[PDB]
């Protein structure tokens, strides 16, 4: 689809425009302080297109807002690359938003989640998060709505052992959190629940294909998933492959090459050689 | 292009036994991004064309049976097939796949019989 | 926590 | 239905050139890599070329130029054009499939005999 | 002053 | 720097002025 930055978004709405035709966000989006805006400017908003975030999501003080459900109904993995505090998704004094609505999050890599002070915030404890994380241990939800065990929840959904209970799980009444059997793993499924190609992420068009992922588990490269970048290509901001073009186009106005990954910064114990920006280890001391 | 070399270039064997074939690249063909040899090996029933076994040099791909065991390392690699079944008859070539790709001078498998 | 928060959320 | 075969002449007089067309079915060509492989009757396979997805290209150093693979991924064909052969070409040619990233070599044509 | 500290800077912005 | 500036050390005006958007 499309890849664009990662992008910060303050006081007028205005400025959200910008990811219209986005499906990859390369890095984190955050949102936030928003003071003046109404429910009515979320009505009619949405983005669609958007399909996955590399490092993290944040939303904080944005009023008017009430649910996620319109505004980012089709992203469905974060990466967690990068993250805030630890956290790969941060909703935080979000007052106005009632519930979550991300339908199609299936996996965040990595990061937690931690959603606090959210008043007005139900439909959590419908959420099996550890169908989402790898560590739930450190997830953080507290001082919500929620926690007034006064919550009118409601979702045909599937249940899971989280308490001494199963307990059914959904977004919103009107859609369930979906389920891939247990030994589809991250992979993701059809609705009827045939496991999605191995090395799809959290969904998939079509069964058993690897250009038909909805989001890659280890890397992109030109339409197809694929285990690992190889040579001439390179590993970058660790989910899509390059060429050295590419990452040389960049540094230039800091881009360097070690390990057969594109990153910022040489690691400790080397020099950046300028013919070839590849990291060589030093003669002696490093002055670095 | 690099240059693969193998030995020998042909074997004999019987039912029953494990068998094990060997190859070399000019140049390391591990990965460090992700700790993997970029090398494979192919059978090749005669005068048919080949079939894919094992990548990464130990990675076993479907359909292929679990008597069929990749190894090595950097430069050196071999190949075994552990408890021959009749018509496991092959001649066995690697392959690296690191920068191009070139095959080795590939080695054969005959059985003993009368 | 939001001591982080408030420190990185900040022109 | 993952399938590759491959058409030849067959039958090339020496210094012309070979002109082969491998018809691959069942998967996008933006999307993957195809390799050339020949066999002389019991010798040696040849690692000849690859094309991958974007249209970048490797040759076999050996081939001076005297190889061009290109494609036409709207109709799912890959040309490979050999210039000038002689005798010692006579062999089987194979395009099989390459899914780089994450595998070598699967999926092989039947073969095509080509004879200087 | 946590949460204030929020508020009380939104006050002076009106931004 | 702000938590730092405005909470542990107890802020003024200007402080914050400079800050906003
Ligand atoms: C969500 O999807 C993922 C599949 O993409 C799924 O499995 C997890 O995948 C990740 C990433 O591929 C695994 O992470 C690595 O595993 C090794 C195992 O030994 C760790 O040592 C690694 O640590 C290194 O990498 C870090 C980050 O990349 C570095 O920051 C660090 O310095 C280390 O060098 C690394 O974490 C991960 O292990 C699996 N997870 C599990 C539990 O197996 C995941 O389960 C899916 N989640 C859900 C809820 O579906
Ligand atoms: C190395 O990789 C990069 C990124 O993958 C390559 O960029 C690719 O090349 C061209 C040139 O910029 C891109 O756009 C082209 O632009 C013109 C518009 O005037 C258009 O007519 C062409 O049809 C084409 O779209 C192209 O989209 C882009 N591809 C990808 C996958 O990102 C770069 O070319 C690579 N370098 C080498 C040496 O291979
Ligand atoms: C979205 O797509 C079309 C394509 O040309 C363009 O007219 C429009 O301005 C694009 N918007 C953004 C933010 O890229
Ligand atoms: C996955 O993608 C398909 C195809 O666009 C779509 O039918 C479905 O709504 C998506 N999400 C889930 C959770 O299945």
């Amino acid at each position: 689809g499309e890849v664009c930055p990662g992008m910060d978004i303050r006081n007028n709405l205005t400025r959200l425009h910008e990811l219209e035709n986005c499906s990859v966000i390369e890095g984190h989006l955050q949102i936030l302080l928003m003071f003046k805006t109404r429910p009515e400017d979320f009505r009619d908003l949405s983005f669609p297109k958007l399909i996955m975030i590399t490092d993290y999501l944040l939303l904080f003080r944005v009023y008017g807002l009430e649910s996620l459900k319109d505004l980012f109904p089709n992203l469905t993995v974060i990466r967690g690359s990068r993250l805030f505090f630890n956290y790969a998704l941060v909703i935080f004094e979000m007052v106005h938003l009632k519930e979550l609505g991300l339908y199609n999050l299936m996996n965040i890599t990595r990061g937690s989640v931690r959603i606090e002070k959210n008043n007005e915030l139900c439909y959590l404890a419908t959420i099996d998060w550890s169908r989402i994380l790898d560590s739930v241990e450190d997830n953080h939800i507290v001082l919500n709505k929620d926690d007034n065990e006064e919550c009118g929840d409601i979702c045909n959904c599937p249940a899971t052992v989280i308490n001494g209970q199963f307990v059914e799980r959904c977004w919103t009444h009107s859609h369930c959190q979906k389920v891939c059997p247990t030994i589809c793993k991250s992979h993701g499924c059809t609705a009827e629940g045939l496991c999605c190609h191995s090395e799809c992420l959290g969904n998939c068009s079509q069964p058993d294909d690897p250009t038909k992922c909805v989001a890659c588990r280890n890397f992109y490269l030109d339409g197809r998933c694929v285990e690992t970048c190889p040579p001439p290509y390179y590993h970058f901001q660790d989910w899509r492959c390059v060429n050295f073009s590419f990452c040389q186009d960049l540094h230039h106005k800091q881009y360097v090459i070690h390990n057969n990954k594109c990153i910022p910064e040489c690691p400790s114990g080397y020099t950046m050689n300028s013919s070839n920006l590849l990291c060589t280890p030093c003669l002696g001391p490093c002055p670095k | 292009d690099i240059v693969m070399s193998q030995s020998p270039s042909s074997l004999v064997v019987s039912v029953g036994e494990k068998v094990t074939m060997s190859c070399k690249s000019s140049q390391s063909l591990l990965y460090s991004s992700n700790q993997k040899n970029f090398l494979a090996w192919y059978q090749q029933k005669p005068g048919q064309s080949p079939k894919l076994l094992i990548y990464w040099a130990s990675t076993r791909e479907s359909g292929v049976p679990d008597r069929f065991t990749g190894s090595g390392s950097g430069t050196d690699f071999t190949l075994t097939i552990s408890s021959v079944k009749a018509e496991d008859l092959a001649v066995y070539y690697c392959q690296q796949y690191f920068r191009y790709r070139t095959f080795g001078g590939g080695t054969k498998l005959e059985i003993k019989r009368a | 926590f939001e001591d982080y928060l408030h420190n990185v959320v900040f022109v | 239905q993952v399938q590759l075969k491959e058409s030849g002449p067959g039958l090339v007089a020496p210094s012309q050139s070979l002109s082969i067309t491998c018809t691959v079915s069942g998967f996008p060509l933006t999307a993957y890599g195809v390799n050339w492989v020949r066999q002389p009757p019991g010798k040696g396979l040849e690692w000849l070329g690859m094309i991958w997805g974007d249209g970048n290209t490797d040759y076999n150093s050996a081939l001076k130029s005297r190889l061009s693979i290109s494609k036409d991924n709207s109709k799912s064909q890959v040309f490979l054009k050999m210039n000038s052969l002689q005798t010692d070409d006579t062999a089987r040619y194979y395009c099989a499939r390459d899914p780089y990233g994450s595998k070598p070599m699967d999926y092989w044509g039947q073969g095509t005999s080509v004879t200087v | 002053c946590g949460s204030h500290l929020v508020e009380a800077l939104y006050l002076v912005c009106g931004e | 720097g702000i938590v730092e500036q405005c909470c542990t050390s107890i802020c003024s005006l200007y402080q914050l002025e400079n800050y906003c958007n």
